[PDB]
């Protein structure tokens, strides 16, 4: 597939 | 007063992950960016290679995350494992897309003064947005009297304008609205005869 | 630069409202549907030519959720700012009578991503064809969003765009009618 790649958010400190 | 119900206070987050091209891919940058309501917090920008605090609110974020080596290292190889890879994706049909304006002459409903004729060229559905719209009198290109509404988005990948030119209408005259743009190798001319 | 994309997205509460989009150079190339967890490409073609994983969306949405109420409580819940919007009707083609257009309501420059629309033909609600956009992402942080009416145009009908946001007081009505 010609796939767009997302950038993964992130949590603050738990 | 308020025109929709339901006023409760409203909190707001935004995330926005911009990758930035020049020169096809020669030049990338990543800018990460947190907005709370209407404010920046924190960001990561590649050319930095570290999260920063844009606002004392977002300092908190900045130590944490640049605490975290794995996050680091994926987010200064981003450039490469997400910006080049999706300007690769849809290159074809974003960077490369060329869509041909429809241009349109007529005079305006509104004619302010005898003996005059203010006339209107409408150059609809284009992409991208970089044009230009010219007023020729004969073979004279037109500079006085011009009036543009500039670029307008239509939320649908074509862009439109509007261009007006004042006339003193004269036998023998023919007044043509010339569009030059990317989409096309000779620029399409549309004419109005006195 | 020559070309930008962003991956854009939100959070608001108490609306528990979400959105993931991406944009090119100011326009959307596809968002995900929250309710129907798909994704929408902005143009038809586009799915023809890329895919992208819904559920990507969502997992980053769900953090989006949680740096929300992070942040709503380290700020002592200090609430947006209603910024109200920008109106504009017009039609995107030269209108000739009897030949199908489409009349936009171009909304800008607002904030929270949250505003209702109405098109109205003679003072009357019509919902027939109409379609929408999701909020499109601004560089000073507030938003963008387009309505679209498929008309026929006439010299009998006219329209009004009514837009209403928290930061306004009275809707807003923007009217247009055939330039006879």
């Amino acid at each position: 597939f010609n796939c767009y790649f997302p950038l993964r958010s992130y949590s603050f400190r738990p | 007063m308020g025109s929709m119900g339901d006023t409760r206070p409203r909190f707001l987050w935004q995330l926005k992950f911009e990758c930035h091209f020049f020169n096809g891919t020669e030049r990338v940058r990543l800018l990460e960016r947190c907005i709370y309501n209407q404010e920046e917090s924190v960001r990561f920008d590649s050319d930095v290679g570290e999260y920063r605090a844009v606002t004392e609110l977002g300092r908190p974020d900045a130590e944490y995350w640049n605490s975290q080596k794995d996050l680091l290292e994926q987010r200064r190889a981003a450039v490469d494992t997400y910006c080049r890879h999706n300007y690769g994706v849809g290159e074809s049909f974003t960077v490369q897309r060329r869509v041909e304006p429809k241009v349109t002459v007529y005079p305006s409903k509104t004619q302010p003064l005898q003996h005059h004729n203010l006339l209107v060229c409408s150059v609809s559905g284009f992409y991208p947005g970089s044009i230009e719209v010219r007023w020729f009198r004969n073979g004279q290109e037109e500079k006085a009297g011009v009036v543009s509404t500039g670029l307008i988005q239509n939320g649908d990948w074509t862009f439109q304008t509007l261009v007006m030119l004042e006339t003193v209408p004269r036998s023998g005259e023919v007044y043509t609205c010339q569009v030059e743009h990317p989409s096309v190798t000779s620029p399409l001319t549309v004419e109005w005869r006195a | 630069e020559e070309h930008v994309i962003i991956q854009a997205e939100f959070y608001l509460n108490p609306d528990q409202s979400g959105e993931f989009m991406f944009d090119f150079d100011g326009d959307e190339i596809f968002h995900v549907d929250m309710a129907k967890k798909e994704t929408v490409w902005r143009l038809e073609e586009f799915g023809r030519f890329a895919s992208f994983e819904a559920q990507g969306a969502l997992a980053n949405i769900a953090v989006d959720k949680a740096n929300l109420e992070i942040m709503t409580k380290r700020s002592n819940y200090t609430p947006i700012t209603n910024v109200p919007p920008e109106v504009t009707v017009l039609t995107n083609s030269p209108v000739e009578l009897r030949e199908p257009n489409v009349l936009i309501c171009f909304i800008d420059k607002f904030t929270p991503p949250v505003v209702n629309v109405t098109w109205l033909r003679n003072g009357k609600p019509v919902t027939t064809g109409v379609s929408e956009t999701v909020f499109l992402p601004r560089e000073d942080h507030l938003f963008r969003k387009f309505h679209y009416l498929p008309f026929l145009p006439s010299t009998e009908d006219v329209y009004d765009c009514r837009v209403e946001h928290w930061g306004l007081d009275e809707p807003l009505l923007k009217h247009w009618e055939f330039d006879a």
